[PDB]
């Protein structure tokens, strides 16, 4: 089953930003 | 751009619904990493629902707003472009590294920038573009002197106003500047786009020199690249620790993201805090982390 525009609720995964090396 | 009426929004929602349906094809293997079109278009739909609900009985007012007319025209144009991309790309849509798939990634980034802009101008669904607070004081003074309380200006007008304070050296430099600042790819400059650019390339006092050093001539700079594309691009340098590239963060607009290969064989990405990009790159070179921009043996000297 394919979801419609108004059925989807965002997952909102985040990419991994890590601490600076310096 | 035409007046926005309910009927125009309805048409735009139908086009977005077609894109969301195309992008649920399992052959695509779309990752959920920002920018993710299956998050962005539903979020854009919800924010437009919110705006429309706040302007119940004030639709003539909303439909005449200049920013909103430009935004809706561009959203319709970009969604039709995405539908056409699938139609013309056919089976090439399903090959990682095909040109049609790179185009879809770039469109995902544009949809992300468009949503961020819409939320910046219509926070809570009400138009607040005229009251938008520009982050860098010297940049704010420029915008208000040249454009007052305007939210959006055509690129040609922006180019003229900027050149009076910060001369642009050439036609080709102007086109590179447009490519950098016009994140929604609509031939207008919003106060939101202006805020992003002047945060990225601060200080204002040397704005275009900063941009020339960090983007125009720097081999490490990657325009319109996502987190996952940075990781993919650095893979070939996994045995060359110190290789690095950098780009606009997509989820923290106005901030930089630096990707780099460590001596342990990790490909990491970091957003510098409490130091400008110039200093992050200088310190990172001195300390052995940011040595080989896009894997090249020579690194620009930013000191
Ligand atoms: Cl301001
Ligand atoms: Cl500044
Ligand atoms: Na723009």
């Amino acid at each position: 089953h394919v979801l419609s525009l108004d059925q989807i609720r965002a997952i909102r995964n985040t990419n991994e930003y890590t601490e600076g090396p310096t | 751009p035409g007046t926005v009426d309910k009927k125009m929004v309805e048409k735009c929602w139908k086009l977005m619904d077609k894109v969301v349906r195309l992008c649920q094809n399992p052959k695509l293997a779309l990752k959920n990493s920002p920018p993710y079109i299956l998050d962005l278009l539903p979020d854009t739909y919800q924010h437009l629902r919110t705006i429309l609900s706040r302007y119940e009985g004030k639709m003539e007012t909303l439909g005449e707003n200049e920013y909103f007319r430009v935004f809706m025209e561009n959203l319709m144009k970009k969604t039709k472009q995405t539908i056409s991309l699938f139609k013309e790309g056919k089976e090439r849509m399903y090959e990682e590294n095909s040109q049609p798939r790179r185009n879809l990634t770039k469109l995902s980034l544009i949809f992300s920038h468009m949503l961020a802009e819409l939320k910046g101008i219509f926070p809570s669904g009400l138009f607040q573009g005229d009251t938008f607070r520009i982050t860098k004081a010297d940049a704010a003074e420029f915008w208000r002197k040249a454009f007052g309380e305007k939210t959006i200006v055509p690129w040609k007008s922006f180019r003229q106003a900027l050149h009076e304070v910060h001369p642009i050296s050439s036609g080709l430099e102007a086109m590179a500047l447009k490519s950098t600042i016009d994140l929604t790819c609509n031939d207008y400059i919003s106060v939101f786009e202006f805020d992003i650019f002047t945060r990225l390339f601060q200080p204002w006092s040397s704005l275009l020199r900063n941009w020339n050093s960090l983007a125009v001539t720097h081999p490490g700079y990657m325009a319109f690249l996502t987190y996952d594309e940075v990781k993919a691009r650095l893979q070939k340098f996994i045995h060359k620790p110190g290789s690095y590239i950098f780009r606009l963060s997509c989820t923290r607009l106005g901030q930089w993201a630096i990707g780099y290969v460590t001596a342990d064989g990790n490909i990491l990405q970091t957003i510098p805090h409490n130091k400008p990009l110039f200093q992050a790159l200088i310190d990172g070179f001195r300390e052995g982390f940011y040595l080989f921009p896009d894997g090249r043996n020579q690194n620009p000297d930013l000191t």
